[PDB]
């Protein structure tokens, strides 16, 4: 039996002044999560890319928790639908960081992706990162994974870039409202949304205010 | 540059000068053709930096003007750098080809308007507001000539003045111009009428363009 007290006001109030509806709650999913000991306990993915956007590097930090092995892997591997594009495999132990040494808990993995489909809100090219960890002999552990973008977003000679091109936003502030289940969102609605929006031309939204 | 007693009442009645080196070759194609020749790099330097040994010590002088409407060649950034370099007390400014060139510290175009792009290509004339803020872009603007006062004319006036009024790096212009220039011919009984080109037999002639 689990037991929730939940106050309506909090010192976190004074952090909360969006211009909506005040509620109250459990107003988001519930669940269990069970992970190993030896676990996978975080992982960033970035991409980085040469002027022309004709190679990419994926680069993929993963934090273990748990005890230290030698035998111990990760496997990041990179798919476009049911083909494998690319994967490494390394111990963990960090590059040196300072004079203590380096993280014993991280690994980063890189990749070297050529020609990449590009991610954009016009063609929202998707690839599949799983994140493995495991012995060394193959005995898989568990395994994390994410939808990954390649894009590089920066401002240069002041102007915002996607992938290399200034960007023009269309785009609008989205809170999240039901009429009938207030700040409670679903799946339906969301997707309702985002249909309405890209057929009105919308290409970009802000999360305000959270 | 100007005969010598204009820079005295200049000083002395207070109004600020842009001193400018006798050099325009409009009629050259493409404008730039003898200006960016080494050749010529002697006939140029010598307009520009006599003009500098003449008028450095006149307070109303505040910027040195390389010339009108020449294009913009190899010969003007070495102009541009020997001025910077003997007299760095004023600004050097230029509006031959596209008036905000490696040659120029003031983007100074000529009949760029105020709202309105005209897109012509390698040379265009940028609405004003819009022309600072291009990226990278950081110089003060200033019209080297605009409102171009023949006949019946000056419609618009107001709008420019309410743009430098808004913004600080919109910092006015020289209205194109001062004085028609209209000459004296006579009739039969002496009696005297204003001429323009072409009054004077002169072929071709651009007629009321002068004034
Ligand atoms: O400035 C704002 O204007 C909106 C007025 O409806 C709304 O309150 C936004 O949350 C706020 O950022
Ligand atoms: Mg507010
Ligand atoms: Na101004
Ligand atoms: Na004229």
């Amino acid at each position: 039996r689990l037991a929730v007290m939940v106050l309506r006001w909090s010192d976190g109030s004074y952090l909360e002044d969006q211009d909506m509806w005040r509620m109250s709650g459990i107003f988001r999913d519930v669940s269990l999560l069970h992970k190993p000991t030896t676990q996978i306990s975080d992982f960033h993915v970035a991409t980085r890319f040469n002027d022309d956007f004709s190679r990419a590097v994926l680069e993929a930090e993963v934090q273990m928790c748990g005890e230290l092995r030698d035998y111990l892997r990760v496997t990041v591997s990179l798919w476009q639908g049911e083909t494998q594009v690319a994967s490494g495999t390394a111990p963990f132990g960090g590059e040196i960081i300072d004079e203590r040494g380096g993280y014993a808990d991280r690994v980063t993995l890189r990749l070297n992706v050529e020609n990449p489909k590009l991610w954009s809100a016009e063609i929202p090219n998707l690839y599949r990162a799983v994140v493995e960890l495991h012995t060394a002999d193959g005995t898989l552990i568990e395994a994390e994974a994410c939808d990954v973008g390649f894009r590089e977003v920066r401002i240069e000679n002041g102007l915002l870039l996607l992938n290399g091109k200034p960007l023009l936003i269309r785009g609008v502030n989205r809170h999240e409202h039901h009429p009938l289940h207030g700040q409670v969102m679903d799946e339906q609605t969301m997707v309702q949304d985002i249909l309405l929006m890209k057929q009105n031309n919308f290409n970009a939204v802000r999360c305000s205010h959270y | 540059p100007n005969h010598p007693l204009w820079y005295t009442l200049c000083d002395r009645y207070g109004l600020y000068v842009v001193d400018e080196a006798n050099i325009e070759t409009h009629g050259m194609v493409p404008m730039n053709r003898l200006t960016d020749d080494p050749r010529w790099l002697p006939a140029m330097s010598e307009r520009v930096t006599r003009m500098v040994q003449r008028d450095r010590n006149h307070p109303s002088v505040i910027i040195w003007s390389l010339g009108n409407e020449s294009g913009h060649g190899a010969n003007h950034d070495a102009l541009y750098r020997w001025i910077k370099s003997v007299d760095p007390s004023r600004p050097v400014q230029y509006e031959g080809g596209g008036a905000d060139t490696t040659a120029t510290d003031i983007i100074c175009p000529m009949y760029a308007r105020v709202d309105e792009d005209q897109p012509f290509p390698a040379v265009p004339k940028w609405s004003i507001k819009k022309w600072l803020s291009l990226p990278g872009e950081t110089r003060p603007l200033i019209l080297c000539e605009y409102a171009h006062a023949m006949g019946n004319s000056l419609g618009g006036f107001a709008k420019y003045w309410q743009a430098f009024r808004q913004y600080p790096r919109l910092q006015g212009g020289f209205v194109w111009d001062w004085v028609d220039q209209s000459l004296i011919k006579y009739d039969e009984n002496g009696n005297p009428w204003s001429a323009y080109g072409g009054d004077f037999g002169d072929t071709p002639n651009d007629r009321q363009f002068c004034m």
